[PDB]
């Protein structure tokens, strides 16, 4: 990409959803890429999350105020790219570069998702997928993050 | 023209007769890259160079002309390093530089970045 | 500046040259400290057009360097002899204060 | 000349660490996960050698965090696997070597979408 | 296998510098106490000598023995001279660490580690 | 507005002065020495 | 927001105090803690809504370059009000 | 009283810069190089600023050139201030010390007002320079130079015609130009045997093609050649100095390449690739491509080297730096020869030595 | 053109090469890989035992006068076997150019040493071996310079820790500048900068 | 100046009443540090002066540098800075003399 | 180009004048009563020295020194813990630890710098996208104790809350060249 703004305009501003617990939408800087529709509905299988509007008024989430409340739903943070919607628990804790990565194990379920546990300073910061195909799909269910 | 009282570098004297010392030195050269077998590439480059500057002291007797037609300095400078490659014709008869390469390194070597 | 008028002739005379304009000290030739605000400029690749960074990008115009006779692959090292560059050309004496 | 030497390579009394550092020492060689975050794969390819991790605690005046190992910070890199065992025998670490882990290949249809009959006919776009 | 060699063509010939060096060090000892004024006797400074000996008698690879043995005149060197002072002898002792403990309910006591 | 840099002003700066100036001063050294001499004579009379 | 404890230290906006028990109140001894009384939560709370006329503005501390970076506010919500990242500035529409 | 042997060990000011430069990023390793020789700072971080420029294929401007090129003359000021007098002070003549080290805090005035600091001012960067001089300040360097020619004739008229100063440097530390370039020196003490070498002449770095000036040279390998080679040379760097206050061209004073060198600040506050920019470059670095150099300047006690190694990595895998003063003290037994503890106290002094470079 | 890019040349470029075919076909019992780079900064590769010969050729030949030693190097890289690559920068000051010869080594194939050619490599050859473990053969004193007199590791190897193993600090119940192991306050903060993004295909390694 | 307030070096460590800790110290360095430090003949003063030598400062996570004075002389007053001003080191000597003004010395001997 | 310092273009041409003058040069120490002389104009000059404590060395506004944590006009507390101030401290000098402050903003639950690895470069301020950490004009802060110049928030927001009348106005200075 290039290095320099040629834009002189006005911005936009889009309004905030209150999904729940977990996923913080700051949905001001939402880039319209729709990875997250497609994976709760062909992966957390919901079809409550689409698009409402057109051009640069249209607005992702829901139509309304609904709790994206589901056991595959953390996955969304680490899907979206841009940080429309992060974590609340690691909310302003830490930064990518201060942490330490190491790959453990899950310890909840039975299904072995291969996982990384991210400290910072001799602590716990946050909880993210492994890449195995057998197991984890780069998927992990939301207890364990 | 002159001999020069002063060359501007310090512990080299100044060789009151040069186009001799020249002479001697590259004429030794010459005679000695004979023992050097043909196909070597030293021998040759070696030989060029003393022929050339052999005729630059054959031609010019000035000592300023021949400076500037002799690019190396000073005439003592000159000698000096006459007197070097003569030692390293020596040492490189030693060496046997010519040779083919031995022992060619590992693959993963001079790979970078890595 | 305070020099009494006869100790600036003994210090001029004892030192040698006139020392009264070239002064150790600074009373009001200097920058005052509190100035006007600037504007500065600005640098080319402000273009606004006609300026995209694959054209004007120099981090990225570099190539892994070049090789000669590489053991690896089978590259082959009358012809005459080489320097690594013309010799460096003799320096000129000076002309303001050669002989100092 | 040459010689004929039989025994393993070993350094580590050149090497001037302690005995402690290198017996109880542990060493994971590995390459690392991708950050899910980041869609990204160049922080791979490239294996790596870290060690195992020891005791850090709170510093009683600020909170600072503390250490009584110095390979707590150590990270290696090697171009290939054998290299980095190499490495490790040479220098006396036990190690445990995680095998490479590549994303399976996989048929993309932009045309599956849009299906009669199938389950993948998406209800957006 | 197939390896160049560094100043031995063979472990004997490699003990014999060792032992010319511990030879060595056990007659620089009784200087060494009393030119810098060291306050342990002759007896524990030549027996700390043969425990940094012992300390490598596991290896066989000639080359490692001689660059031990480089190392070592390294420091008789530095010692044989004053260029080190009372506070480098008397590091080897460890006259200030407490001993780590070599069994596990001690170790299980205090840390966490192995 | 339009910009402001420090450059230089117009018509450059005075000549600053470089080469060495240590002014060759004193008396000849006949006079030094007869300045003695006489000094010496009147003394010893 | 500077209440003290019932071990008598003053807290501060972190709410940090060392317990009664913890033997780290020594160095407070021929000494005091350094806390700072001005709370920015409290400040910034005694601190009105600048009322607008649009939906969509834009904040920098006041004076340009000497602020945060640009950012813009929906203000389409009325239960609640805008908000600020950098600052705290609350803004509204009529 | 005489000297049979020297032994320098070093290894007192050995710290470890170049591990901790390969742990840093590249800007984040600029300051090491100010504390590297710590009397000729600016041109320490010219050099690596040249250096990591090379590596990136990036030129600064012409401006910011020239500011790099007076401030490098400023530290051959600095430092030539600092050889002589302390030389002096070793040989017991200590009253220059005390008159131009008032000139130097001038210098310093300078460098805490273009920078904030009036020693390690980290203002050579490698994308150009990082803060445009204030207003009011070439005229201060003007009003500086003026007179700096009458300070300097001050010194030269109390320790130059002297006979113990003469008595006390000359038949010093007598070189061989063969023996010179076989040790490895640089800079003056090729000179003052009467090598004919300056890199600011055969391989210029920033405008020095574009600025005048001669090069002192000595006949005899002494002390006092060497001494006089480095008045002369603070004569000259007052003369590019004028050249380069009449010529000061205005434009930006950084690359304009928001990848390598960082924006302006109120650009990054209503841009958004600016302010990516801004991030990534405080944070992360800017990712040389792979590669290596090894680039050399004229120091003002020799060449100032830097042998970077590099990745596609934001931080230097390798970065040695050679220090003019490694060669000079390695010389320093051969110097020393047939001298007693005062000539070689003399033979210390004149190597323009200092021990940052040298152990780093 | 361009300003914001460096200029560049092509003479330079041809010259080098043209020396290093030089060399090349003139000393291949050693040399190995030649090359220039973007940079025109000429860089030839040897075998370790082409170390003297190399360097009193490019001493001592007519046109080449590389009789002046700017640095001598090394560099660990851990991945390769003979894992020290050991440099050495020279200049002519007769052609007004520069010449980088490389060779390589490991702890246990040390290399002929170069006072025999350069005076200046003694210190630096001591620094090598102090630094990284390269014994030089037939070096006059071969002792450290920068590491302390009781210090065990050659610290800029790439496998040390930035921080060490030992630390100093006086004691009063021995009255000496002690030596206990490492212990530190605040944990060296490792970061972890690297970008997932191939920001320069030219130097794109293929599996 | 200094010699404006008394204060003016000495080269020995015997006819000195206060060392000035003016740079980095390594781990070669402070067995020789802390020698002249003893052979200083009390009452004897420190001052630390830099980051590098209040603690380790730039150098600190270095294998090669004692992270602070602090654990080889006993440091009487701390100057901050890389570089400290001058103005700043001389503000830290005269807080040494008023740290000295108020010694009590021969109070507290009457009142053993 | 060169030029030669100690080189004489030619010799021999010597008179008994020529020789009176190398003889009173000898035998009246005639070079050293320059030097003399020169001492003695020193004497008569102003001294270069100043009354510190009562009268000072002059400053600019870009002058780096003691740190500080700044506040909005608003009181409002400027940092954010966007945590890059330690990204480039090349000191690894600062500590940031984060948090919500339960009003629902982006904090610090800490700030701190060791001053003892401070080694008061600028990169933290010029780094900074609020301008909220900045290094003030203080010079004179110097401790009996190595714990004193171990800064935490609480210190740091004492210092901007004192020198915030001299940093406003250093900024206002030198804005527009950064
Ligand atoms: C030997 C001659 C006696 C000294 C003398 O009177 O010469 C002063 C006078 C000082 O000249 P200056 O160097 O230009 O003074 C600098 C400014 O005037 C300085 O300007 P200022 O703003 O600093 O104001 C100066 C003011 C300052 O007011 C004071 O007088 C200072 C307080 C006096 C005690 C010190 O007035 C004086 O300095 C008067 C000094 C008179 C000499 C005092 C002798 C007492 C010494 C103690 C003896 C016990 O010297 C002469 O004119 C004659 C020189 C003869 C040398 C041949
Ligand atoms: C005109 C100028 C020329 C003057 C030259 C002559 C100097 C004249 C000095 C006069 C002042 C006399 C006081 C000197 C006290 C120095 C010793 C001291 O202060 O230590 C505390 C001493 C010792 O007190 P202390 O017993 O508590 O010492 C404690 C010991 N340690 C440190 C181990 C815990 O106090 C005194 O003894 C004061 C009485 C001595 C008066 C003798 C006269
Ligand atoms: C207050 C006290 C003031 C006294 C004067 C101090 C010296 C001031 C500087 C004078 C100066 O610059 O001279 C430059 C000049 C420098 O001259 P020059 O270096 O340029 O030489 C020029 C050419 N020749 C060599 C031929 C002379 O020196 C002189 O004017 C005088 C030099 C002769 C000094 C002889 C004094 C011998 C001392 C013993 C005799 C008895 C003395 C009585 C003592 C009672
Ligand atoms: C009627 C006929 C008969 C008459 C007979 C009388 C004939 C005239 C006699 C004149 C003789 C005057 C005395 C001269 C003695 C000095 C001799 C000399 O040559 O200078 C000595 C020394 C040498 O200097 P240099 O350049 O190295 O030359 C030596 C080369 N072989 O140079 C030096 O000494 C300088 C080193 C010492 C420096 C010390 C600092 C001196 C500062 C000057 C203070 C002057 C104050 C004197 C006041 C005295 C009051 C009591
Ligand atoms: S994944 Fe993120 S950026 Fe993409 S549409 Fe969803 S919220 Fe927007
Ligand atoms: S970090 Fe990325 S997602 Fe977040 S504001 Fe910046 S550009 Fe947008
Ligand atoms: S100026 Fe800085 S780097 Fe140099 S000694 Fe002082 S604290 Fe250390
Ligand atoms: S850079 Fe500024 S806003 Fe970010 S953490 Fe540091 S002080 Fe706070
Ligand atoms: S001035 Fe530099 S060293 Fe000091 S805290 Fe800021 S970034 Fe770190
Ligand atoms: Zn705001």
């Amino acid at each position: 990409g290039s290095d320099r703004s040629r834009f002189l305009e006005g911005k936009r501003a889009v309004e905030d959803k209150n999904i729940g617990p977990l996923v913080k939408t700051i949905m001001t800087r939402c880039i319209q890429c729709t990875r997250c529709i497609r994976f709760a509905s062909e992966i957390a299988g919901v079809d409550d999350l689409g698009t409402t509007g057109r051009g640069n008024d249209m607005q992702v989430g829901t139509y309304i105020e609904k709790m994206f409340m589901s056991e595959l739903s953390g996955n969304v943070i680490d899907i979206c790219p841009v940080g429309a919607l992060t974590s609340k628990p690691y909310a302003f804790t830490a930064r990518p570069w201060e942490t330490r990565k190491t790959e453990s194990i899950d310890v909840m379920d039975a299904v072995g998702s291969n996982i990384v546990v991210s400290t910072r300073t001799g602590e716990v910061m946050r909880i993210l997928p492994r890449m195995h195909e057998d197991i984890n799909e780069e998927w992990i269910s939301d207890k364990t993050r | 023209g002159l001999l020069k009282k002063t060359t501007g570098l310090v512990g080299l004297a100044v060789c009151d007769t040069p186009h001799e010392r020249l002479t001697i030195l590259y004429t030794k050269t010459l005679d000695i890259l004979k023992h050097f077998p043909k196909h070597a590439a030293y021998r040759k480059y070696t030989e060029q160079i003393t022929n050339e500057k052999l005729d630059m002291v054959k031609a010019e007797p000035d000592v300023k002309k021949l400076e500037a037609l002799l690019q190396g300095g000073e005439v003592e400078e000159v000698i000096l390093q006459a007197e070097k490659e003569l030692s390293l014709a020596r040492k490189m008869l030693k060496w046997k530089p010519w040779e083919p390469l031995v022992e060619e390194p590992p693959a993963n070597q001079w790979k970078w970045p890595i | 500046a305070s020099a009494t008028r006869v100790i600036q002739k003994l210090r001029n005379w004892a030192s040698g040259q006139d020392l009264q304009a070239k002064l150790q000290l600074r009373y009001q030739e200097i920058a005052k400290r509190t100035q006007p605000p600037p504007k500065l400029p600005v640098g080319p690749s402000h273009k606004l057009s006609n300026n995209y960074y694959c054209t004007r990008d120099g981090r990225r115009e570099v190539v892994p360097p070049s090789i000669i006779m590489s053991s690896q692959k089978a590259l082959v090292s009358e012809k005459k002899a080489v320097t690594p560059a013309p010799p460096m050309k003799r320096w000129e004496l000076s002309k303001d204060q050669p002989y100092l | 000349q040459l010689i004929t030497v039989d025994e393993k390579l070993d350094i580590t009394t050149l090497t001037g660490v302690p005995e402690e550092h290198i017996k109880t020492r542990k060493v994971r060689i590995f390459v690392p996960a991708r950050n899910n975050m980041q869609s990204g794969v160049n922080n791979t390819k490239k294996w790596k050698m870290e060690f195992d991790t020891r005791e850090r605690w709170e510093n009683p005046l600020m909170g600072w965090a503390s250490t009584a190992d110095p390979l707590s910070n150590m990270v290696l890199t090697f171009s290939a696997k054998e290299d980095a065992i190499a490495f490790a025998e040479k220098n006396g670490w036990s190690y445990d070597v995680e095998e490479k882990k590549v994303p399976k290949p996989k048929s993309k249809s932009y045309g599956a979408n849009f299906s009669w009959n199938k389950r993948t006919r998406v209800s957006t776009k | 296998t197939s390896v160049k060699p560094i100043f031995s063509r063979d472990l004997n010939e490699a003990k014999r510098r060792v032992r010319e060096l511990y030879r060595a060090w056990y007659r620089e000892v009784p200087n060494t106490v009393h030119l810098m004024q060291l306050d342990i006797t002759v007896k524990q400074g030549r027996d700390k000598v043969r425990e940094m000996f012992m300390k490598n008698a596991h290896v066989t690879d000639p080359r490692v023995v001689d660059l031990l043995v480089i190392k070592g005149k390294m420091e008789l060197q530095e010692t044989i001279k004053v260029w080190k002072q009372r506070t480098h002898v008397m590091r080897f002792f460890h006259e200030t660490e407490t001993p780590r403990p070599k069994d596990f309910l001690s170790k299980f006591y205090m840390g966490h580690d192995p | 507005s339009k910009v402001k840099q420090d450059m230089p002003p117009p018509g450059g700066y005075g000549p600053i002065d470089y080469k060495r100036n240590l002014p060759r001063r004193g008396l000849s050294g006949y006079s030094m020495f007869a300045v003695g001499i006489g000094a010496l004579i009147f003394g010893y009379w | 927001g500077v209440q003290v404890s019932p071990s008598g230290e003053k807290i501060t906006h972190t709410g940090q105090v060392y317990d009664e028990k913890d033997y780290r109140r020594v160095r407070f001894v021929d000494r005091q803690k350094e806390v700072n009384e001005n709370f920015a939560i409290d400040l910034i709370a005694q601190q009105p809504v600048n009322e607008v006329e649009h939906r969509i503005i834009a904040c920098d501390g006041g004076g340009g370059a000497l602020g945060h970076p640009k950012v813009y506010i929906n203000l389409d919500k009325e239960t609640k009000t805008g908000t600020c990242g950098y600052c705290g500035l609350q803004f509204k529409q009529h | 009283e005489m000297v049979r042997k020297c032994d320098p060990h070093i290894g007192l000011l050995h710290r470890g810069t170049e591990k901790l430069i390969e742990y840093k990023t590249y800007l984040q390793a600029l300051p090491y190089f100010d504390r590297l020789d710590y009397v000729s700072m600016m041109c320490n971080e010219q050099a690596y600023s040249i250096a990591v420029e090379k590596l990136l294929n990036i030129q600064p401007p012409p401006r910011a050139q020239w500011i790099r090129v007076l401030f490098g003359e400023i530290t051959r000021i600095l430092n030539h201030i600092m050889a002589v007098t302390t030389h002096a002070l070793d040989i017991g003549a200590m009253t220059p010390f005390f008159w131009m080290f008032e000139e130097r805090e001038k210098m310093f005035e300078f460098y805490e007002r273009v920078s904030g600091a009036r020693m390690h001012a980290a203002y050579i960067r490698p994308g150009g320079v990082h803060q445009d001089l204030p207003l009011g300040l070439l005229d201060d360097i003007y009003e500086f130079s003026k007179n700096f020619s009458l300070r300097i004739d001050e010194v030269e008229e109390m320790l130059t015609n002297n006979r113990i100063w003469r008595n006390r440097t000359v038949d010093i530390g007598v070189v061989t130009a063969e023996d010179a370039l076989n040790y490895g020196f640089s800079g003056v003490m090729l000179r003052g045997s009467g090598i004919q070498w300056d890199l600011r002449k055969t391989q210029p770095y920033d405008v020095y093609d574009q600025v005048e000036f001669d090069v002192p040279i000595g006949s005899r390998g002494d002390c006092y050649d060497r001494y006089l080679c480095r008045v002369e040379e603070m004569r000259q760097s007052l003369r590019i100095i004028e050249q380069c206050l009449n010529k000061m061209p205005p434009g930006e004073i950084k690359v304009d390449d928001a990848k390598v060198s960082p924006p302006k600040r109120a650009e990054m506050k209503t841009s958004m690739e600016s302010l990516i920019h801004h991030f990534k470059l405080y944070t992360e670095g800017y990712q040389v491509p792979p590669g290596a150099t090894y680039t050399a300047i004229e120091a003002p006690k020799g060449e100032f080297g830097v042998y970077l190694v590099s990745d596609g990595s934001s931080r230097p895998y390798r970065c040695k730096i050679k220090a003019p003063g490694f060669a000079h003290l390695a010389g320093l037994d051969k110097m020393s020869k047939g001298h007693m503890l005062a000539d070689v106290v003399a033979i210390i002094g004149t190597q323009d030595i200092v021990f940052g470079e040298i152990d780093r | 053109k361009r300003p914001t890019v460096r200029p560049r040349s092509d003479v330079t470029h041809k010259q080098l090469s043209a020396f290093g075919e030089y060399v090349a076909e003139i000393l291949p019992k050693y040399v190995q890989q030649v090359q220039v780079s973007c940079l025109d900064e000429l860089e030839i590769c040897i075998h370790p035992d082409g170390v003297i010969p190399t360097l009193t050729f490019l001493r001592d030949h007519t046109n080449a006068q590389f009789k002046s030693l700017a640095d001598l190097t090394a560099v660990d890289v851990p991945t390769r076997q003979n894992r020290f690559e050991i440099v050495y920068n020279l200049l002519s000051l007769r052609f007004n150019s520069r010449i980088r010869v490389k060779t390589y080594a490991d702890e246990l194939t040390p290399i002929d040493s170069i006072v025999s050619v350069h005076i200046a490599a003694n210190w630096y050859e001591r620094e090598v071996w102090d630094m990284f473990g390269v014994f030089f053969f037939n070096h006059p004193d071969l002792r450290r310079i920068l590491t302390d007199y009781g210090f065990e590791g050659h610290p800029f190897r790439k496998d040390f820790p930035l921080t060490g193993y030992v630390e100093l600090r006086y004691d009063d119940e021995v009255k000496r500048v002690v030596a206990e192991p490492v212990e530190l306050a605040q944990e060296f903060r490792k970061f972890d900068l690297n970008s997932p993004w191939e920001a320069f295909p030219a130097y794109r390694q293929p599996p | 100046d200094m010699d404006r307030f008394g204060v003016v070096f000495r080269a020995s460590p015997r006819q000195a009443d206060v060392m000035i800790v003016a740079g980095t110290l390594t781990n070669k360095m402070a067995p020789a540090l802390r020698k002249v430090y003893d052979q200083m003949p009390e009452p004897r003063y420190v001052v630390s002066m830099g980051s590098c030598a209040n603690g380790g400062g730039y150098y600190h996570y270095s294998y090669s540098v004692v992270r602070g004075c602090d654990r080889i002389v006993p440091v009487d007053i701390y100057v901050p800075g890389c570089p400290p001003t001058a103005e700043a080191l001389l503000y830290g000597i005269l807080q040494l003399q008023r740290k000295i003004k108020r010694e009590q010395k021969l109070k507290i001997w009457y009142r053993r | 180009t060169y030029k030669y310092v100690n080189k004489k273009e030619q010799e021999s041409e010597v008179d008994m004048k020529s020789a009176t003058d190398n003889a009173a040069r000898i035998l009246m120490w005639t070079e050293l009563i320059r030097g003399l002389g020169m001492t003695l104009s020193y004497l008569f000059r102003e001294p270069a020295t100043i009354n510190y404590p009562f009268e000072k060395g002059p400053l600019s506004p870009r002058f780096r020194g003691e740190h500080a944590l700044r506040r909005y006009p608003s009181g409002e507390e400027r940092c954010i813990a966007c945590k890059l101030c330690e990204a480039i401290c090349p000191a690894q000098a600062i500590t940031i630890e984060a948090e919500p402050r339960a009003d629902g903003s982006r904090r610090t639950t800490r700030y701190d710098i060791d001053m003892t690895k401070c080694i008061y470069c600028g990169f933290c301020q010029e780094a900074c996208p609020v301008d909220a950490i900045v290094e003030g004009p203080n010079f004179e802060f110097s401790t009996e104790t190595h714990e004193e110049l171990l800064y935490n928030k609480e210190k740091l927001l004492n210092n901007g809350d004192k020198w915030e009348a001299e940093i406003a106005a250093n900024i206002q200075a030198d804005y527009l060249y950064r």
